[PDB]
RNA sequence: GUAUGUAUUUAUUUU
RNA sequence: GUUCGCGAAGUAACCCUUCGUGGACAUUUGGUCAAUUUGAAACAAUACAGAGAUGAUCAGCAGUUCCCCUGCAUAAGGAUGAACCGUUUUACAAAGAGAUUUA
RNA sequence: GGAGGUCAACAUCAAGAACUGUGGGCCUUUGCCUAUAGAACUUAUAACGAACAUGGUUCUUGCCUUUUACCAGAAC
């Protein structure tokens, strides 16, 4: 069966929102006071006993924002959980080939 | 911050390089505020970084257009009168300072020494009697209820006699052409065409 | 108490007296961003501290005491602090109470309020590791005494004992005659850090003996972090201590675990 | 701070913002020490500012005069061509200078009329307007450059650095796509096993067949499976066309 | 820092002839300036044959090599130089002479010429 | 996204007795003291007025793998230094569970990115002359004991300790495992 | 378009 | 410290001053950071070396890398930027002939 | 409560010669037709600015060893 209709109006919705989150996440990153025009306590820690409140700090505009971002190279591991079986279905041939 | 060798400046040094991005802006805002000949010393509002990283001149110069033309043209006449007058006119040498002399601190040398009066003009007592008083003020009209908005200084309004005198003084800079028909093949559309 | 507790801390050095910055002519021209010198490399730059502390004489109450701050002034550990009673940090030798206060935060960071790094350092440099509690200071460059030859090693041993002995409770001391090094070991990590920062680049013998007034020309003695002890004896001794202490905290584990049920 | 931070202590700035070496430089110095148009451009620009602010200073000191001042900053704003050297690092500024000279001519012959050839002058409105607007131009431009210069100065240059095809490296890429495209086919015709030895070998046969096509030599191989010869004939026909 | 550089910043005092005197005194104490020797990159005009590994410097080969002002002076006054070149295969130094009277070179110590 | 979304890991201990706490969140902080990669940083103050400031050191990952506290760097449950808990665990079983860690750089910079966990984590002038001394006890113990009952040198190769009080009169006082005897000139 | 590269340990890690 | 007010005292004739007290106004800054040796700039100098394809002397483009540097740069340079130029054995069989041991 | 401020935030500023709300009818909300109320700022030799800069891509040129930097026109 082809995937109905009201099924795609879902995947399109959630995917669209997610991509917007990535894009807007990026446009606020880089160096342009220009590029920003195209754009909650939330923490129950442990048992929530002490709660939390999270608040951002405004950076001194001159000083570097993202004090820790520094270009460096990394080799990533490949964590192999499971094996994908590779399942397929000469003699005189070499004299040809 | 003139002398800093200390470790305590590890941030301020980082702070300097950052401001290096915003300097040419500060050069603009500084340079459009030049005091002009008839004024002695302009006084500006600077916005500085608390660590002394850089100093912005925060304003934009506003001048009444007819008044500004009057002022500048008055200076024009004074220029001509003075070029005709004195025999030896001496153009100052460039650059003003030699490379080894550090820039002299304003809080010592300059602030004590008095302005040494500017251009202005003799004007006239009788003819200009309306406009002789405030013509050369830094901001020409600040306190008036009728003549100007207020200290925010936008939306000038005048009377007839004043505009008569301003119209009189600005003759050397005035457009002088009284009719449209004078421009025949010189308007824009003849240039585009 | 009668000594330190009552009598307020006194200014070690007048602010105008503090040494200048800009270390001298290690190179050709001075450099503004880094504070170093520019081209070439002069003979390696090290010098004895003009300064030293006097534990009962200088140390006294300060503002951190009333403010209840945890961490100690290192410019006091260097005896160089110019803020006197106005100082933000405590002036006195670490005791067992105060380490009692620090005990929760002594794991990540030293007693002076600086984060520890992981790897120690190539040469066993300034600050240690947060992986391994290291209570043993390597004392080296005993030529901080300059060239005076001494009747026996009891001169070196005795003198050092009377030096670090002030700075905190010493678990053991071994000077080595063959290769010039002391190995000094304290009850507490805190006293080890404080002593390290305190006695680095220092001189020796009496307030006046012999060449004393020339002392400032000396090199000064390295105080660095010490490796383990290779001999089997102390290695047994460590293994045992770790054993019994692990045993001791298993008591806590079963007390709060028993409370867990 | 930006000069020393880079590690160059032998380039001295004077107080007129001239940047001069204090030594004769070994080659690796000249390589480390090449400063771009960001720095140098901004250097020239400040040099202009310092220059004007100085003229007004010497007015304030009483050392000059009233009128000599106005003539002074007129002389600056016209002669920035000669007094600065900004025209080196962006040659576009040559428009303004042309403009700033033309106004000069205009202003004089409506001014010196009836009196004098001498230096007396000092109507500086128009030139001021021109240099000012030019400075409006490069605010975002220098923010972009110096933005990269400094963020690169703290954070290091990007590690990826992919590089596009242009006029110089084109042919190399064309070669590369070709040899790849033949690798695929002649790997997919063969029945199973052999790869790397026959890889290198077959691609060599490619190169040889091309050279022999330049030389008009027919390039018969004493033996070789015919379908491979079909393929190589195909691709070398392509490259030929 | 341009390769073609018109000016060089000098200290604000710098009596130049005084620096010529003090630097003239300084010139004796240094190791490099006084080496009596020299280093030059050059070619071999006449080719070569090595006398150690019998390696052949085939015709004209770049070398980093060493020029020396010879105590001889051709005729009454002409300069004459002696160059040395290390062999690629073995560590061996071969020398030249430049005859101003007979334009071609003549060589010694560690190499022979092909005919 | 990836760096923010995992929430921090903090002990209840060092986080203080305050009911509601305000903490700062910086999207790029210093690197770990361990992995040497950027992360998101959190200030806070235990007390409202407390002078001291708490700064999470390590990552969320570099923590989770080791199952410790980002401010303390103590085990998440037992409040134990890492090099200990794996020793207790290693006492059970026989020889295992030591955490082998990451020398160089991209050894560690690599290692922090795998999800494997780590072994501890996986489960969760009067001279008295002194003799007869065990090599083991520290000088600190001795003098403390004397003080409790009512200045010192030891040699540990020797097993011999000398003691000078500030007055023989103390000598009489204390005279109110050892070989004592009282002699000096 | 005036290469480039290697080495430059002084201050002594417990048997 | 201001203001509203109450009470007491004093001047006073409900006002002026002092005293005591009630109420309102005003309400928690700052730190990722402590001031030279021991938590990390980089060149230079000295010694040795001495240049890609080749018999040789040069133009160069690329390609791979957990090397990067100058550059605003997705341009272009940095010796064609550098490193590369070396170490190298098992999906292993089939047939035949000779020597030794064994139901 | 009035006057202001070289104070801030949030709206709006290039289009069917063009805005918004509301009443009524038809289709079945949209949309069409009809009725009514209010429309600040900017526009006809067309535009917020009675002024006037720079950058990117793509083409055409101009210098002309090559790249930045450029020469002068166009479109986006
Ligand atoms: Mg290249
Ligand atoms: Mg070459
Ligand atoms: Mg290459
Ligand atoms: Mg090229
Ligand atoms: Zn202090
Ligand atoms: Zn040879
Ligand atoms: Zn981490
Ligand atoms: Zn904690």
């Amino acid at each position: 069966p082809l995937p109905t209709k009201a099924e795609i109006q879902e995947c399109t919705a959630r995917t669209k929102s997610y991509i917007q989150r990535l894009v807007n996440a990026k446009l606020a990153n880089s160096n342009n006071r220009a590029s920003s025009r195209y754009v909650a306590p939330a923490n129950l820690l442990l048992n929530n006993s002490h709660h939390i409140e999270v608040v951002s700090k405004q950076m001194d505009p001159l000083l570097p924002r993202f004090v820790g971002k520094k270009a460096r190279k990394v080799v990533a591991p490949t964590e192999n959980d499971e094996v994908v079986p590779v399942l397929h279905m000469g003699e005189a041939d070499p004299n040809e080939w | 911050h003139s002398d800093m060798a200390s470790k305590m400046y590890n941030t301020d040094k980082k702070a300097f390089l950052g401001a290096l991005k915003y300097l040419p802006h500060a050069i603009l805002k500084l340079l459009e505020n030049m005091p002009h000949p008839w004024e002695q010393a302009k006084e500006v509002k600077v916005l500085y970084h608390t660590s002394g990283a850089i100093t912005f001149v925060n304003e934009t110069p506003r001048v009444i257009e007819p008044v500004y033309t009057a002022q500048w043209s008055a200076t024009w006449i004074a220029m001509r009168r003075e070029k005709r007058d004195r025999t030896h006119f001496k153009r100052m040498r460039f650059p003003p300072f030699d490379d080894d002399e550090p820039p002299l601190s304003y809080e010592q040398h300059i602030e004590n020494i008095e302005p040494l009066d500017p251009i202005n003009l003799p004007l006239d007592s009788q003819d200009d009697e309306y406009v002789k008083d405030w013509l050369y003020d830094s901001r020409p009209l600040e306190e008036d209820s009728k003549k100007v908005n207020g200290t925010s200084y936008k939306k000038w309004s005048f009377d007839l006699p004043e505009m008569s005198n301003l119209y009189r003084l600005s003759t050397p800079l005035r457009d002088e052409v009284t009719d449209k028909n004078y421009y025949y093949l010189f308007d824009k559309k003849s240039f585009f065409n | 108490m009668t000594s330190w507790r009552d009598k307020s801390a006194k200014v070690q050095v007048k602010e105008s007296e503090l040494p200048s910055s800009i270390p001298a002519q290690t190179g050709l021209t001075f450099n503004i961003w880094y504070n170093k010198w520019s081209q070439g490399f002069a003979g390696n730059t090290r010098f004895v501290s003009p300064f030293a502390l006097q534990p009962q004489l200088h140390s006294g109450k300060t503002r951190g005491d009333n403010d209840g701050q945890l961490f100690f002034c290192l410019f006091f550990a260097k005896g160089m602090c110019c803020l006197g009673p106005k100082c933000e940090y405590l002036h006195h030798i670490p005791d067992e109470e105060d380490i009692g206060k620090l005990a929760l935060r002594t794991e990540v960071l030293d007693c002076f309020g600086r984060e520890k790094f992981a790897d120690y350092r190539e040469d066993m440099g300034g600050i240690g590791s947060f992986r391994k509690k290291n209570k043993t200071l390597y004392v080296g460059g005993i030529d901080g005494a300059l060239n005076s030859k001494h009747l026996k090693p009891a001169q070196i041993e005795s003198r050092i004992r009377f030096v670090f002995s002030r700075l905190g409770d010493i678990d053991r001391i071994r000077y080595v005659e063959s290769k010039n090094c002391g190995f000094v070991k304290f009850k507490y990590q805190a006293n080890a850090e404080f002593a390290k920062e305190a006695m680095s680049n220092q001189t020796l013998l009496l307030p006046s003996d012999k060449e004393w007034d020339d002392r400032r020309e000396g090199t000064g003695l390295l105080v660095k972090w010490a490796n383990e002890d290779p001999d089997p004896a102390a290695q047994k001794r460590l293994q045992e201590e770790l054993k019994l202490e692990s045993l001791n905290m298993m008591v806590h584990l079963i007390n709060n675990n028993t409370n867990s049920a | 701070l930006l000069i020393h931070r880079k590690g160059l202590t032998y380039l001295h700035l004077d107080y007129n913002f001239n940047l001069k070496p204090t030594k004769t430089l070994t080659t690796k110095e000249r390589k480390k020490s090449r400063l771009g148009n960001s720095f140098h451009l901004m250097r020239e620009l400040l040099k202009m500012m310092k220059l004007i602010v100085d003229t007004h200073v010497q007015f304030r000191l009483g050392n000059v005069d009233a009128f000599q001042l106005a003539d002074g900053i007129h002389y600056i704003l016209n002669h920035i061509g000669q007094l600065t050297g900004i025209y080196r690092y962006k040659y576009k500024v040559m428009h303004q200078i042309r403009a700033c000279k033309d106004l000069k001519h205009i202003i004089y012959y409506k001014f010196n009329k009836n009196l004098g050839k001498g230096p007396g002058c000092g109507f500086w409105q128009p030139a001021w307007r021109v240099w000012l607007n030019f400075l409006r131009g490069t605010i975002p431009l220098l923010e972009r450059y110096i933005g990269n210069l400094i963020t690169r100065q703290f954070e290091g240059r990007s590690n990826e650095i992919v590089k596009t095809t242009t006029k110089q490296r084109l042919d190399a890429y064309y070669d590369l796509e070709l040899r790849n495209s033949v690798m695929d086919d002649i790997l997919e015709m063969m029945p199973e096993s052999i790869r790397q030895k026959k890889a290198r070998t077959i691609l060599q046969h490619l190169s040889e067949a091309w050279r022999c096509w330049k030389a008009n030599i027919p390039w018969d191989v004493p033996g070789m499976p015919a379908p491979i010869k079909k393929i190589i004939e195909r691709y070398i026909k392509s490259k030929a066309d | 820092s341009e390769r073609k550089a018109i000016n060089k910043y000098y200290p604000p005092d710098y009596n130049p002839l005084e620096a010529e005197k003090l630097s003239r005194k300084m010139a004796k104490k240094l190791k490099t300036m006084n080496k009596s020797h020299a280093s030059i990159r050059l070619m071999t005009p006449f080719s070569m044959r090595c006398l150690e590994c019998n390696e052949y410097i085939p015709k004209s080969r770049k070398f980093n090599g060493k020029k020396e002002l010879l105590k001889e002076k051709y005729l009454d006054s002409i300069k004459i130089y002696r160059l040395t070149i290390s062999c690629p295969r073995c560590a061996n130094s071969i020398a030249f002479r430049t005859d101003p009277g007979n334009s071609d070179y003549v060589m010694e110590v560690g190499g022979v010429r092909n005919y | 996204d990836e760096i923010n979304e995992p929430p921090p890991n903090i002990c209840e201990q060092c986080l203080g007795d305050e009911a509601n706490i305000r903490m700062t969140k910086i999207p790029q902080g210093s690197e770990c003291k361990i992995c040497t990669l950027p992360f998101t940083l959190y200030h806070f103050k235990t007390s409202k007025r407390s002078n001291n400031i708490i700064k999470t050191l390590i990552c969320v990952r570099c923590a989770t793998q080791r199952n410790i506290c980002q401010c303390c760097m103590l085990d998440s449950r037992w409040h134990i230094p890492i090099q200990l808990r794996d020793h207790l665990i290693s006492l059970v079983n026989e020889e295992n569970v030591m955490t082998e860690e990451a020398k160089n750089d991209m050894m560690k910079r690599f290692l922090s990115l795998k999800n494997v966990k780590l072994g501890g984590a996986q489960i969760t002038t009067k001279s008295f002359f002194l003799y007869n001394i065990d090599a083991s006890i520290p000088e600190w113990k001795i003098t403390d004991t004397v003080s409790q009952l009512l200045s010192l040198i030891v040699n540990h190769k020797a097993k011999c300790g000398g003691l000078r009080f500030q007055s023989s009169e103390l000598g009489e006082r204390f005279v109110s495992i050892f070989i004592i005897p009282w002699s000096s000139g």
